[PDB]
């Protein structure tokens, strides 16, 4: 059922999407907060193109 | 609506409305006098698509002739304000001066009119006005800076 039998696939596979789902909305914060202070014009994403 | 209002019913209510051709003056009455007031109407209609905006008028489809016969299509609420208006226009035929009543009446009739058709459009936000986070753009909705468009 392992190594190459993929049945511990699945289980690795379910596993990534129980662990992603809870720490989803906490992480866009902290990626957006790196990207608001250090890239050249990040302080504006969202808009970019409006007028 | 109640009774529906057609074509020569406005016409002949903005000529008795001056003692020009009623039962309860003298007498009388002309038929050049008609098509000559249904076209007025027409055209006043036609007029009233810009400055008023449109209030319903049924318009003849393609060329023929009015005709005095035809159906309106307006409301019974606005035939005052259209006869007063239309009596206005046409006073001059005749060559007679209205009387400080008959402008204070139109003006009251067209100030009813003009209440019934208000927009005040009510501006909206720009496009790079933010959303504060207080309302987690992030989650919940999508999009921080408001759309301010479509």
């Amino acid at each position: 059922m392992a190594e190459t039998l993929e049945k511990k696939h699945e289980r690795i596979m379910l596993r990534f999407d129980r662990a992603y789902s809870p720490q989803k909305e906490v992480r866009e914060k902290c990626i957006e907060a790196t990207r608001f202070a250090r890239v050249p014009g990040g302080q504006w994403e969202g808009a970019t193109a409006a007028g | 609506m109640a009774t529906v209002l057609t074509k020569g019913e406005i016409v002949l209510f903005a000529l008795r409305k001056f003692a020009i051709a009623s039962n309860a003056s003298l007498t009388d009455v002309e038929p050049q006098s008609i098509e000559d007031g249904v076209n007025d109407l027409e055209d006043m209609m036609s007029e009233w698509m810009i400055n008023p905006g449109d209030i319903g008028y049924a318009f003849a489809t393609g060329d023929e002739q009015p005709l005095p016969d035809d159906e309106s299509g307006l409301p019974r609420k606005y035939k005052h304000a259209v006869g007063y208006q239309l009596l206005l226009r046409m006073l001059s035929d005749y060559s007679l001066e209205p009387t400080p009543q008959v402008l204070s009446n139109a003006q009251r009739s067209y100030d009813a009119l003009m209440t019934d058709t208000l927009v005040v459009p009510s501006m909206r936000r720009r496009g790079d006005f933010p959303v504060g986070q207080g309302n987690k753009y992030d989650v919940f909705t999508s999009d921080r800076y408001y759309p301010g468009d479509l």
